[PDB]
């Protein structure tokens, strides 16, 4: 159906600043689904299995959520003319040395759930060194 | 069933139902005079709503005084409502009346309360003050409803924000914004909110249109900002984000009442769920037997033209069918150019559409949700619907002094008017916004003790026959409180009309 | 009880049925392309329309072969319609495409072919030949849709007229006339409706869209049209005025179905009422097994916007709950900006509405209606839909050659989909108007008479299985004929899926 | 509820011509019809006769209709932003002659039948004389 | 509703309905001549019940031949009952019990009617006796003391039908209990799908009288009405002085109480106790029933070789007989204990195998045309199985007759 791309993983300093990009492809159909009309959730897999949630930002982008771990660093964002989401990271820390990947839902709204998500990215490396 | 019903239909047949759905018309520019008041009030006019989000003490005071004088011309109980400004980011207003924006431009972004008139392409004022301590470089800041999206890009002053414009719309004044970053920490009730709230205590409205609702706390946070003087004001929670869909229950639970403001929900939601959604809250609020009220996004074309789209219409008639008890208009009643038109439309939708639906669905399917050993309460008032429905009965009377009965005989949602014999003012004004209810106000001072409860029937009876309801020869159904007890009606009788 | 139902409702939670509405697309400039048909296919286009109001045959030609091409590439069965011209006074065609009309002006109306494409706001021309001698002085002509009046002055030649208008209105091409004096006589077909009609047979249309349906002798004389190489083609009845509504019962006896035209329905009556006619004609469809199309005013707006309003998508949704078959674009589709998207859109509606319909009542409803005995047909057709709810069937399968039988299980309205294993590639396009149901084509010619239907069932659970509908371990039910009659299923199994 | 007042009867010859004016004024608040919303019949009655069918108009005016007798001679129309229905008779002959009704149904649509009526004029007397 | 059906009946219309009714019979000096047994197979009799606390195996060996030759003479297929001695005047299987038992399971009887059951335990003992040359005879299990009532539920999922012995029962428990006990448990077994048949004191005194007493006869309707599968004649048709007019008499309180019940209560209570995931097969007999009211059939043609189809249907209680076409000849004789059943024998080995299932079907028609139940343009439910399906029905096909 729809698929993800990711991109701008890679290594910087605690305190650095990252711009994580993730970009859609085609549609869904079947159901009439579309990037523009699916809520999406970045999730992070840390060394070992415990993806946890990240953020959350509805189908237009006028609601977001986060992780406490991550509030106030952290800034979801989306263009629905270019589809795709970006995860801004700044003022990063060795605690959120991780693989990132971002989902989209079925729905306008997002979930913590990842297994609530339908399509996948990757996961692209971020990697941040004391 | 609504099929077998729907077969039957004739468009060439005259209807002839007695209207039971209730119109909230909200007064403004076009109606705030006593003449305009009375022709709105003929049209079809139940509740007079103040939006409180903009307009003076002095103005609303006026708005007051005078639906209250046009009323007593008509001899008619109007209730009043206070609308809350409510917890939303305001941005100040405009010079020449209006600015226009290009994508590209640099706008400025200011919490320094000046500027709060001059308002410019270049720089305007917004009401968070902490707008510079929270949105970051970068933050959409979403204006007017979502349409317009800007972004952060510098940080100026302690009062100064630099943000690119990213649309093509031009701006009206003293517009809403709601950004979606978080850490907004929304307070329930602001200061102007507040105050607000106790002119109406002080000035005696009737009911509060509690604005943007989103826990249940919040409605609570409401009724304690009304003092011992406003325990009897009913408020009723105006649903208009996702959060007030996700806690719809306790809110339902906390509140008299719920108004589903499907404009300020399709911002946040995708409309396809808006229609759910509002399927969801209407059907919720019947079964809880609160009322509930339709209220954005009405009959908007028809403000400057003099008739309403098809789609439009049915937008109505959709609301009606839903289960909506009332449905409320919002400019086309307060700076348009057709509010008589306008409401004598509203009048005609509610008729055809309640025409159109299956007169026994809703009782039963009501009725079947009833846990069995059902109160005498419940099932006095369930009980007289269902007679009424055997009988062929033109009108219900009940004898109610606060309308809780009268509220409980609606939730059943029988077919003939339901009169309510009240000996509160209050309660027949507070009645205007449940289906299908009329009030009779019995002047204990005026008259007698009616400890038999015989003149406050007759008054009723008379009501009716004068109304147009019943003739002699008609059934009636009565349902009031005996005289061992007190608190709530538990005995009903069944009568035919003689004269 | 669809109360019940409500108050489960969750706008959280992703939504699960499978489509069962069909859409319906007119082509023109934006999609005559075979790939952006192709992308309108994949968007969830079921049946592509020809307006044949204009175009010459060469051009409908081209969509019908760009129709196939992009279908046979794709793998689908696409139905294609010819939606007639009518017999419709009409206007004619401005110098420049438009003219603007004052009140208190006068302006000629000629019917002299010479005036026929140099029309002006001082003289203009109409098909109607004689109507000169038909409209007489102090006569209303009504234009456009009753938007332009004239009042006719004086008959100042053989064959022109001199009007004065009433009211101020500008004009563009070839709009139509409503003369309301009556007396005007319509043929049911136009000469060039005729020859319109012989060019779809001869190239193989699957359905008509038979214009300005008013009787039931007109369906008939449309039939008439249609030789016998255009017999097995549906007629499908454009219902677009109040003699349409009144005829209604005659008119869906004699076609294959129905086109509730809501547009031109509110030439002539109110809105409040083209609701209530929706429901009645869609209804009375329903109980006739018949399909039903909604038409107009679709989601008019996304022709030039991005996202439609919510009035819009309200109305759409109403259809559907209204238990309309199909939904049909008009300008949407054939010279929108979006029309991908305006297709996806009615597919997400479609999906919302169906999942908040409760399964059950339009089965028991349409139950209740027939009476005892049943013909063993029927009876066959509804037991086997209530065995789908009884057993909690994950899809129906019929195996109809003509589509008889599958037409008649979507009128018990199941709750999975019904897959239809057809011999004849004609019904596996027409059946893309009938609610739930999905084609599988069988080749005779390429493989055996499958007298034990076992490879034509194999061919149906696969299908099934491979479009996630069912997996190991679900249950089907399927229909079918005996191998000791033939003509109408009269026989089912309860099959358990393996693999 | 909604009041309507006839007037333009009087002499004429026979094969004269006349204009009947009703203007209307009020509305069923009770329901919300102004005359813009209901349709109307135009009746006569004959001396020592019922209620004649005269012929019909739909709210708007795009659908009239005609008794035979007056088919072709009369012509219903109505201006909804004057308030007024008109009815003109053309070629009148003496067994037109009648007193003449408008009244209005609270539907879209007309009725032939007097009774599916709720409001009436006053009526206004023609005659129409020999010659 | 029943009220509406009763303030409609009329004591003068002449009644026409098919007895969905069977009545069991007991052999005796009266009726064990080949002649007499004839007399009774054509007075309605469909199982001839065998009592062993009296009579000798060569005297019951006389009885099974005999019905074994007047029901070959008549054409009909006649089931033989072997009712036990039990440990009368405690274990389960007397060593007579169960000398009896093997004979009867060597000499092909079609059921035992084991006496005295208190315990699922004991029935199952006697299923044990059986062996398995006698793995396929049903057991009815007689209810005869309060042991039998308070594990009724276990005596039912354990056994093939139950009987309730109302004379035994009443001399532990008061009458109006016993009342209450039949009702309990005809419609225990009537929702559990198997034969229930009533059994003592039914027509007694026609025993020595040419007409009963009315009490007696609405005791009699009373059992149909109560749901009951069949009624048991006992000292009427063995020592009795009348034993054919009373099996006529059977027939006439049969048909008209049958005709005095309503047609789709049954129906109606049986289908609202299913839980809503039905299971294809249970699926399968429901709608065949619910497609014949909804269509009127005269008749249900049912495709089964070890009859639990039959069963099934008949659980389901329609308004028409089920015919049941059937390949097993114990089949038939057992059917003969459900209500509104009849079986057809279709002979595999004499006649070409019916792969197709399209004899069988024929074969049935034929049948219930000529009984008088089904003609010409009258629709019909057939019920069977497909070429390929796992034991059991699966398919059904609405039928009408047409001239043949």
């Amino acid at each position: 159906q729809v698929q993800l791309q990711e991109s701008g993983g890679g290594l910087v300093q605690s305190g650095g600043s990252l711009k994580l990009s993730c970009a859609a492809s085609g549609s869904n159909f079947s159901s009439g689904r579309t990037f523009s009309t699916d809520a999406i959730g970045w999730f992070r897999q840390a060394p070992g299995k415990e993806r946890e949630f990240v953020g959350g930002i509805s189908w237009n982008g006028g609601i977001t959520d986060y992780v406490d771990s991550v509030k106030g660093r952290f800034t979801i964002s989306r263009d629905n003319a270019k589809n795709t989401v970006y995860l801004q990271m700044n003022s990063l820390q060795p605690e959120d040395t991780a693989v990132y990947y971002c989902a989209g839902r079925d729905s306008w709204y997002f979930s913590k759930v990842p297994d609530e998500y339908r399509y996948w990215g990757q996961g692209t490396q971020v990697t941040v060194s004391s | 069933s609504q099929l077998q019903h729907n077969i039957g239909l004739s468009i060439f047949e005259p209807v002839a139902k007695h209207r039971a759905n209730r119109i909230i018309c909200t007064i403004g520019p076009s109606t705030q005079s006593v003449e305009a008041l009375k022709g709105l009030m003929k049209s079809g006019m139940s509740v007079a709503r103040m939006n409180f989000s903009h307009g003076s003490y002095e103005y609303h005071q006026t708005t007051i005084n005078n639906v209250r004088a046009a009323a007593a011309e008509l001899g008619l109980h109007i209730g009043i409502a206070l609308d809350t400004k409510g917890p939303e980011i305001r941005t100040g207003l405009f010079k020449d009346g209006e600015a226009t924006y290009a994508p590209g431009d640099t706008v400025l972004v200011t919490t320094d309360p000046a500027f709060e008139k001059i308002g410019t392409k270049e720089k305007f004022y917004v009401d968070y003050p902490q707008l510079p301590n929270v949105v970051r470089p970068g933050g959409l800041i979403y204006v007017d409803d979502g349409v317009l999206t800007l972004r952060v890009l510098s940080k100026e002053d302690d009062c100064t924000l630099k943000c690119h414009v990213n649309n093509h719309h031009r701006l009206t004044d003293r517009k809403g914004i709601n950004l979606p970053g978080c850490e907004v920490d929304l307070p329930a009730v602001s200061e102007k909110d507040r105050k607000d709230l106790q002119f109406g205590v002080e000035q005696g409205v009737d009911m509060i249109f509690a604005s943007f609702i989103r826990t249940a706390d919040q409605v609570r946070e409401v009724r304690a900002a009304l003092g011992e003087k406003g325990k009897d004001t009913l408020i009723i929670s105006k649903i208009e984000n996702h959060q007030g869909v996700q806690n719809i229950d306790a809110i339902i639970e906390a509140s008299d009442g719920i108004m589903v403001a499907r404009g300020d929900l399709g911002v946040e939601i995708p409309a396809e769920k808006v229609v759910v959604a509002q399927m969801c809250i209407i059907s919720k609020c019947n079964v809880a037997g609160k009322p509930v009220i339709c209220a954005t996004q009405m009959l908007e074309s028809m403000t400057t033209n003099p008739r309403p789209t098809r789609a439009e219409v049915t937008d109505v008639a959709n609301a009606v069918f839903n289960g909506a008890d009332c449905v409320m208009l919002s400019g086309e009643t307060a700076k348009g150019k057709y509010p008589n038109e306008v409401v004598q439309y509203m009048v005609r939708i509610c008729i055809e559409a309640q025409s159109a639906t299956h007169d026994s669905v809703m009782f039963n399917s009501i009725k079947n949700l009833q846990k069995i050993p059902m109160s005498p309460e419940e099932a006095v008032c369930s009980s007289a619907v269902s007679s009424a429905f055997e009988v062929q009965a033109k009108a219900i009377l009940v004898l109610s002094n606060t309308g809780r009965s009268a509220r409980l005989i609606s939730k059943y949602r029988p077919n003939c008017p339901i009169i309510c014999a009240t000996t509160r003012l209050l309660t027949c004004r507070q009645l205007n916004v449940t289906r299908s209810v009329e009030s009779v106000y019995y002047d204990v001072d005026a008259h007698g003790e009616d400890n038999d409860r015989e003149k406050r029937v007759q008054l009723g009876v008379d009501w009716a026959k004068t109304k147009g309801y019943v003739s002699a020869g008609d059934v009636m159904v009565i349902v009031h409180a005996d005289h061992s007890v007190k608190g709530y009606p538990n005995q009903t009788r069944l009568v035919r009309v003689r004269e």
